[PDB]
RNA sequence: GUGGGAGAGGGUGGUGGAAUUCCCGGAGUAGCGGUGAAAUGCGCAGAUACCGGGAGGAACGCCGAUGGCGAAGGCAGCCACCUGGUCCACCCGUGACGCUGAGGCGCGAAAGCGUGGGGAGCAAACCGGAUUAGAUACCCGGGUAGUCCACGCCCUAAACG
RNA sequence: GCCCGGAUAGCUCAGUCGGUAGAGCAGGGGAUUGAAAAUCCCCGUGUCCUUGGUUCGAUUCCGAGUCCGGGCACCA
RNA sequence: GUGGUUCGUGGAGCCAUGGGGGAAUCUGGGCGGACCACCGCCUAAGGCUAAGUACUCCGGGUGACCGAUAGCGCACCAGUA
RNA sequence: CGAGCUAGCCCUGGCCAGGGUGAAGCUGGGGUGAGACCCAGUGGAGGCCCGAACCGGUGGGGGAUGCAAACCCCUCGGAUG
RNA sequence: CGAAUGCCGGCAUGAGUAACGAUAAAGAGGGUGAGAAUCCCUCUCGCCGUAAGCCCAAGGGUUCCUACGCAAUGGUCGUCAGCGUAGGGUUAGGCGGGACCUAAGGUGAAGCCGAAAGGCGUAGCCGAAGGGCAGCCGGUUAAUAUUCCGGCCCUUCCCGCAGGUGCGAUGGGGGGACGCUCUAGGCUAGGGGGACCGGAGCCAUGGACGAGCCCGGCCAGAAGCGCAGGGUGGGAGGUAGGCAAAUCCGCCUCCCAACAAGCUCUGCGUGGUGGGGAAGCCCGUACGGGUGACAACCCCCCGAAGCCAGGGAGCCAAGAAAAGCCUCUAAGCACAACCUGCGGGAACCCGUACCGCAAACCGACACAGGUGGGCGGGUGCAAGAGCACUCAGGCGCGCGGGAGAACCCUCGCCAAGGAACUCUGCAAGUUGGCCCCGUAACUUCGGGAGAAGGGGUGCUCCCUGGGGUGAUGAGCCCCGGGGAGCCGCAGUGAACAGGCUCUGGCGACUGUUUACCAAAAACACAGCUCUCUGCGAACUCGUAAGAGGAGGUAUAGGGAGCGACGCUUGCCCGGUGCCGGAAGGUCAAGGGGAGGGGUGCAAGCCCCGAACCGAAGCCCCGGUGAACGGCGGCCGUAACUAUAACGGUCCUAAGGUAGCGAAAUUCCUUGUCGGGUAAGUUCCGACCUGCACGAAAAGCGUAACGACCGGAGCGCUGUCUCGGCGAGGGACCCGGUGAAAUUGAACUGGCCGUGAAGAUGCGGCCUACCCGUGGCAGGACGAAAAGACCCCGUGGAGCUUUACUGCAGC
RNA sequence: UCGAUGUCGGCUCGUCGCAUCCUGGGGCUGAAGAAGGUCCCAAGGGUUGGGCUGUUCGCCCAUUAAAGCGGCACGCGAGCU
């Protein structure tokens, strides 16, 4: 369910918005917000450290519970399910029963009302939270911690899940959004479902416009550049790339692999 | 056309002010040198109020 | 209307085992594939063949029929739910309410097309090996789209009785 | 105009350490067929582009010349 | 592995030391240009030590030094305008 | 030593006369088994249109020891992004 | 010292020359004074008026006011001045900032890093055109005024009274508190009108003594009262949350209340009282005073973009913080404290003049440039901040007088023709607004479209329908509709305001760029593919600490190419890249030491050192094309010829598929044919022999878009035949002021020759009295820049890479 | 001539040569006439307007008495483009 418009001025023709038909509040609970820094991709030199960023529409963070089992066994009501702009996915506003309002990444199918809560116990339920040996296999779930107890880092981004395959002693085996079996320790806590707003790749932004609101400043190909500038700068007219592909600090960018080899978490990784 | 000087006081002292030479030790250099020199005036001359 | 049937009729959600392929483990040695015969291919960097563990997809052996259902196209593992047509019995109810049907509207195999997802087997295109005078074919080794799902198109047929 | 390469059987081409040059196809004579083809058996002609030289001897080595093909003919 | 020394890897010792290994108290240890013997010379891994040496912001004395385009950038209210 | 010019980003403020066009959504009507859709009204979207401010700098003329070390006149581009 | 485009200084030439800095514009009379176009004053004239007026901010820093001055500064003049000399001038509890808050950022206990210097860094602190906070209207000075004075009104601190109540933090919680677009109600600012109130006066020139003309008819105001609107449920129980504790907030369950009310808060009207108060006329002011007066002080209409304001609706890109403030409890204290009234007292530092779209700021200048916020009247024009005029206000641009040439510039008209001009309709025309009618291919269905093309447009009288405000009524507004008629060459009568079409290329589009010769077909762009990246991510900056990435997590992030969209995107993996290969070769330090060597009488001590064990890399084996990349030759053959579907053969990793094709690519070339034209190196359609297209350095198309680039036509025209006239600003003459590059020195002619090969300068001849003014540019190989092309230099720089050697990094 | 001699074409303004394109005069003719041919004298004057291309050139359109060729730094950018 995705919002198009008539052509009625070029890159309308195109441009798609997401439905915010599951969107029940609009403004975000005051005390749970924070003023972000926006970097522009700037480091604390004052240097660029990330090309064409900058720009884009003032955010207000929304501090969202990654740690679930800091509540363990005190169930919470599901209050909202609200916009926040500092991810692709939704969050939930939920209500917990000794008072606490806390932030939550909504998954599919969770609906104002329900109640959610995170425990060895947790019945098995998209909302609900466990440590991941406690997880039927074949689950599918979704914002896991990578080690115990330092916080969910995975199948985090609009639609993405992970799905319990197997175990091995304390650690089970997942498999990621990016089709790879990681090998993930049982005290890892994950809450069930795939996360939802799955239609999220499904915009088109529609014009430069959009990417500008964004935060994504114009992108120019080395292509385009001189050689002092780029691998790619250069030639008279138009010049075929020349070399192998490379980027700007001159590595090599069609096939050239980065992952350190030597890394000690290569020990639990299976796959691609 | 808009020329390169466009005064103002709070610039010009927060830049080459004695309090801005004596933090970096360039700039205390800067001041060690005017004076060995005789200059009259170590900074910019400058008006806050 | 009332009571009943039979059924791979349709839609949904689950779920089972055989087998193929890949992966890991173990044990093992020089071939395995393949064909008319071959070669290409695979294999001591440990293949084929055998055991165990897993992953994934697609199709449902026996039952199975010259059988059944559906208007047609078509439909076949099993389970539930939702749902269409039909048949019989009984002779209760309406009372000619019937038949057909130009246009309209809906369904409509396969291939194809769009957006996503999926991808084990198979396989247009394509690559090799062969065969031939040539072989842009038939046979062989590989192989993409497609084949599968969802939504939306296309509307064809020896859509045949 | 400038430099590189090539020129061998009818056609397309290997090839040589200086001495007797081959491959496929075409062609020829036989066979098979009713007849052609495909298949099969047997058969090269070559003055190795022209010219001059080196040699005992040159298709083979050397210098030129035709001819063909390839690159170049930039600042102007 | 380097630096210092005349020593640029050279036969490359001596002094120093980032890394590794790692002792002994005089019958101990370092040195005399790889190394060995011999014969000598020294006493590592704690510290201090005037004078003789260097300099001229400052004061003075001199000049086969300048004399206002010279001499200091400045003889004058110049590191100023 | 410089980002008091210029380039980008960050924080916090401000600005954009007046006209046009009339997206979705609504609401009614039609339609249908239900729908799709259709029509009207409302509505007031847009790197939408015309045009000042403001931001520009197309073409032409002028200037060329200039008014001006990039200016002027006519003309033209953007003008809720 | 004679040369170094030498250095410093002086003074010449050009020269009384160019210039005197917006073409808004001047004239006179009077006055002052040694002296007046330039100073004062009056009268007339012109210019600005979304300013060329007025108010803040920044900058500047005495420029302000006055008196006395004119050497210089002032592009002339100067009696004047933003100049000289002196003297005076800037008043705050409420305006701005500070004894308040936080933002980015800065700084920085703790703590981390770094040879040194220093780099980072939670808290804290600093930091404002953001939050917060108490003054409005008049009057007065030569010059300040929300500051002094008047009237009216507030804030905070201290100390009292009285009355309240568990008081009490830097801790908890609330609030503060937030986008963009559109926007209702009610006001206010501001305006227009009046037959009404007030007012000096006026009756001209034919008429008018009129409900005539002219002028004005308000401003501030506590409490309380109204009219608007903002904000907010009330109670009770439970409680594990808000890093202690809360009675507060949060959550739960009860109850009453609920589109309100009530409590608050703000705006607006009113309001004690206070102020203001025209034109005109007379005052002597460079300008202010007197009077007008006992001024009046009312009604109606328009109406904000401002106010009520944290209002409402929609939307996605999802919209600061901290304090002040309210609540809550902790220690501590409750003969404290705080809250509420009302009284007295206390209330500091800094700024304040003047300029401020400009002669005071940035541009070396009294520079036609640049400079942020607020106000910016009236009438008309559809609207408006537009356009014309004009109010308040301000100005005529710090050289003038004449003249009436060329020529230049800006501007107006032109007979006939109408693009013939030319690289090109360059330029200039035409067209222009609003209303109505009407509008094609093609399309992505929105568009194309203001397509195209037309008709209308003023004024007068009669009829007449709606709105708003009043009251349903009058008046005042607004949107109109019908019919008669009138005058001109002309009714958007001035001013502002598209020329149109057809057909190609390129780019889809809006955007972006070479500040200052390129705005584009370049860059970007949504979108598509490839690739890396499992999170202490990869990548980026940094020696490090750290940081960006990202308070993100594969629907995410980096890198690369392609560049909406449609239909597509072929074959080649031999070489180079990248990926995969737990075997093999090779391979450095290290290990290991067969076996030698040097020395000692030996025990030793010290050197070499063969196997063999040794990683990455390379080799090797495979993969890989939206990875770097590449994508053939010759000969023959058909029953007219021609051509070759077909065959033969050499070579390759493989031999260019669809599409397209003399093209932004085609050399021959103006290819050939067809179309347009009387004529077409261009353009358009074709053909294919593609010198040397061809598929994400994408291929072929594509509606719409374009200050891109091309061809054509229609309209119109001084572009042209081919010029004429005219206006103004210069040029020219006179008065004032007065430069510049350049310059060996000059007494500086023509020809034919000669000369270092292009002579004022030599030869010969010929011409020629001395000196200027306006003009033109043939020559002084005229000026200007130590040629920018070219070469040279064992000169330099940027850039490349399988050049060398290295270093970071891995 | 590199301490600078601006370079094609167009425009404008010409001027000179004559080996003459026209006009004028002539000899010869395979000159009946008329029209030509060829060569001689002659430089006084004349020598068009368009399409195409930056073009010079050239080719074409329509004319004409004719539609001359060369030089002057391929005349002329302190004259323009
Ligand atoms: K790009
Ligand atoms: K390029
Ligand atoms: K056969
Ligand atoms: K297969
Ligand atoms: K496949
Ligand atoms: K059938
Ligand atoms: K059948
Ligand atoms: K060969
Ligand atoms: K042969
Ligand atoms: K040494
Ligand atoms: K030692
Ligand atoms: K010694
Ligand atoms: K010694
Ligand atoms: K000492
Ligand atoms: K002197
Ligand atoms: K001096
Ligand atoms: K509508
Ligand atoms: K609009
Ligand atoms: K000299
Ligand atoms: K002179
Ligand atoms: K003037
Ligand atoms: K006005
Ligand atoms: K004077
Ligand atoms: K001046
Ligand atoms: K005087
Ligand atoms: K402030
Ligand atoms: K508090
Ligand atoms: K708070
Ligand atoms: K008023
Ligand atoms: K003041
Ligand atoms: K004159
Ligand atoms: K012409
Ligand atoms: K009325
Ligand atoms: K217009
Ligand atoms: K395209
Ligand atoms: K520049
Ligand atoms: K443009
Ligand atoms: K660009
Ligand atoms: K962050
Ligand atoms: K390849
Ligand atoms: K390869
Ligand atoms: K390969
Ligand atoms: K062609
Ligand atoms: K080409
Ligand atoms: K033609
Ligand atoms: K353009
Ligand atoms: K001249
Ligand atoms: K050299
Ligand atoms: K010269
Ligand atoms: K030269
Ligand atoms: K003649
Ligand atoms: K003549
Ligand atoms: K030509
Ligand atoms: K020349
Ligand atoms: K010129
Ligand atoms: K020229
Ligand atoms: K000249
Ligand atoms: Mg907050
Ligand atoms: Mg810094
Ligand atoms: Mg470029
Ligand atoms: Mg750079
Ligand atoms: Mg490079
Ligand atoms: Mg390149
Ligand atoms: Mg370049
Ligand atoms: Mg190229
Ligand atoms: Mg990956
Ligand atoms: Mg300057
Ligand atoms: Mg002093
Ligand atoms: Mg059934
Ligand atoms: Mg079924
Ligand atoms: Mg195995
Ligand atoms: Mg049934
Ligand atoms: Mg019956
Ligand atoms: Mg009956
Ligand atoms: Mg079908
Ligand atoms: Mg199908
Ligand atoms: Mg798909
Ligand atoms: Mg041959
Ligand atoms: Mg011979
Ligand atoms: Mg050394
Ligand atoms: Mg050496
Ligand atoms: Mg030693
Ligand atoms: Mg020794
Ligand atoms: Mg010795
Ligand atoms: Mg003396
Ligand atoms: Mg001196
Ligand atoms: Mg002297
Ligand atoms: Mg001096
Ligand atoms: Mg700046
Ligand atoms: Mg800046
Ligand atoms: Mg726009
Ligand atoms: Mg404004
Ligand atoms: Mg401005
Ligand atoms: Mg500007
Ligand atoms: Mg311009
Ligand atoms: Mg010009
Ligand atoms: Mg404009
Ligand atoms: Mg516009
Ligand atoms: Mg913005
Ligand atoms: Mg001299
Ligand atoms: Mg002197
Ligand atoms: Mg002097
Ligand atoms: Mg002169
Ligand atoms: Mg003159
Ligand atoms: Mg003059
Ligand atoms: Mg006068
Ligand atoms: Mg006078
Ligand atoms: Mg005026
Ligand atoms: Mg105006
Ligand atoms: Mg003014
Ligand atoms: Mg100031
Ligand atoms: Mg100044
Ligand atoms: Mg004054
Ligand atoms: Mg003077
Ligand atoms: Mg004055
Ligand atoms: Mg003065
Ligand atoms: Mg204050
Ligand atoms: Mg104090
Ligand atoms: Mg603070
Ligand atoms: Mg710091
Ligand atoms: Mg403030
Ligand atoms: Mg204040
Ligand atoms: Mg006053
Ligand atoms: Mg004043
Ligand atoms: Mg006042
Ligand atoms: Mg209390
Ligand atoms: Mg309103
Ligand atoms: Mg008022
Ligand atoms: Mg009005
Ligand atoms: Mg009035
Ligand atoms: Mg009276
Ligand atoms: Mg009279
Ligand atoms: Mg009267
Ligand atoms: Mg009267
Ligand atoms: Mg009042
Ligand atoms: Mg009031
Ligand atoms: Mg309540
Ligand atoms: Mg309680
Ligand atoms: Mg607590
Ligand atoms: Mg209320
Ligand atoms: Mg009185
Ligand atoms: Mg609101
Ligand atoms: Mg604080
Ligand atoms: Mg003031
Ligand atoms: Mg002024
Ligand atoms: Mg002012
Ligand atoms: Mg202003
Ligand atoms: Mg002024
Ligand atoms: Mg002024
Ligand atoms: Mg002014
Ligand atoms: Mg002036
Ligand atoms: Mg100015
Ligand atoms: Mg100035
Ligand atoms: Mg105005
Ligand atoms: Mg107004
Ligand atoms: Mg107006
Ligand atoms: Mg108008
Ligand atoms: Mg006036
Ligand atoms: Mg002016
Ligand atoms: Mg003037
Ligand atoms: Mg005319
Ligand atoms: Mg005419
Ligand atoms: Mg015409
Ligand atoms: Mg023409
Ligand atoms: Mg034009
Ligand atoms: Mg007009
Ligand atoms: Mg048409
Ligand atoms: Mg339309
Ligand atoms: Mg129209
Ligand atoms: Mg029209
Ligand atoms: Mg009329
Ligand atoms: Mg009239
Ligand atoms: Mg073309
Ligand atoms: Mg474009
Ligand atoms: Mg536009
Ligand atoms: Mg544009
Ligand atoms: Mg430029
Ligand atoms: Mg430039
Ligand atoms: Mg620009
Ligand atoms: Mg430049
Ligand atoms: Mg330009
Ligand atoms: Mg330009
Ligand atoms: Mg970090
Ligand atoms: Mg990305
Ligand atoms: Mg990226
Ligand atoms: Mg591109
Ligand atoms: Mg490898
Ligand atoms: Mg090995
Ligand atoms: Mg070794
Ligand atoms: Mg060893
Ligand atoms: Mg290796
Ligand atoms: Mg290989
Ligand atoms: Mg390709
Ligand atoms: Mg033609
Ligand atoms: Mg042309
Ligand atoms: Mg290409
Ligand atoms: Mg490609
Ligand atoms: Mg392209
Ligand atoms: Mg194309
Ligand atoms: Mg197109
Ligand atoms: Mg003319
Ligand atoms: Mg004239
Ligand atoms: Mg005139
Ligand atoms: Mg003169
Ligand atoms: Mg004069
Ligand atoms: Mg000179
Ligand atoms: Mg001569
Ligand atoms: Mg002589
Ligand atoms: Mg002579
Ligand atoms: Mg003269
Ligand atoms: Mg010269
Ligand atoms: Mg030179
Ligand atoms: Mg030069
Ligand atoms: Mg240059
Ligand atoms: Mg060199
Ligand atoms: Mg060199
Ligand atoms: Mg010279
Ligand atoms: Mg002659
Ligand atoms: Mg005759
Ligand atoms: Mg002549
Ligand atoms: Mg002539
Ligand atoms: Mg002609
Ligand atoms: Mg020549
Ligand atoms: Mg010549
Ligand atoms: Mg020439
Ligand atoms: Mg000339």
């Amino acid at each position: 369910a995705v919002k198009k418009f008539k052509p009625y001025t070029p890159s309308r023709r195109f441009m798609t918005v997401a439905d915010f038909s599951e969107i029940t509040k609009t403004e975000p609970e005051k005390s749970l917000v924070k003023p972000l820094k926006k970097t522009g991709g700037r480091n604390n030199q004052g240097r660029i450290t990330v090309r064409f960023r900058g720009g884009g529409h003032k955010r207000l963070y929304r501090i969202i519970d990654f740690k679930r089992w800091d509540k363990v066994g005190i169930p919470a009501k599901v209050a909202a399910i609200e916009y926040d702009p500092n991810r692709s996915a939704r969050i939930a506003l939920l209500h917990y029963v000794d008072g606490e309002k806390r932030y939550i990444i909504a998954p599919d199918g969770l609906q104002v009302g329900q109640q959610v809560v995170a425990g060895p116990d947790a019945p098995i339920q998209v909302g609900n939270a466990l440590p991941l040996r406690f997880i039927p296999v074949g689950t599918v779930v979704h914002a896991v911690e990578l080690e115990p107890k330092k916080g969910a880092k995975l199948a985090r981004a609009a639609g993405t899940s992970a799905q319990i395959q197997g175990r091995e002693g304390d650690y089970v085996i997942l498999r990621l959004p990016s089709g790879e079996l990681r090998k993930v320790h049982g005290e890892c806590y994950a809450t069930v479902g795939a996360v939802g707003n799955a239609d999220h790749k499904n915009i088109v932004l529609g014009k430069a416009g959009r990417s500008r609101w964004l935060g994504r400043r114009p992108h120019v190909r080395g292509a385009a550049m001189n050689p002092v500038d780029h691998p790619h700068g250069g030639g008279e007219g138009r010049a075929p790339r020349g070399r192998p592909p490379a980027s700007p600090w001159g590595w090599q960018t069609k096939g050239l692999k980065t992952r350190k080899r030597r890394k000690p978490s290569s020990r639990f990784i299976i796959a691609r | 056309m808009k020329r390169t000087w466009q005064p103002n006081r709070r610039k010009r002292a927060k830049t080459h002010g004695f309090r801005a030479r004596m933090r970096t030790p360039g700039g205390r250099k800067v001041l060690k040198r005017r004076r060995q020199k005789g200059r009259w005036r170590l900074t910019p001359a400058v008006r806050k109020r």
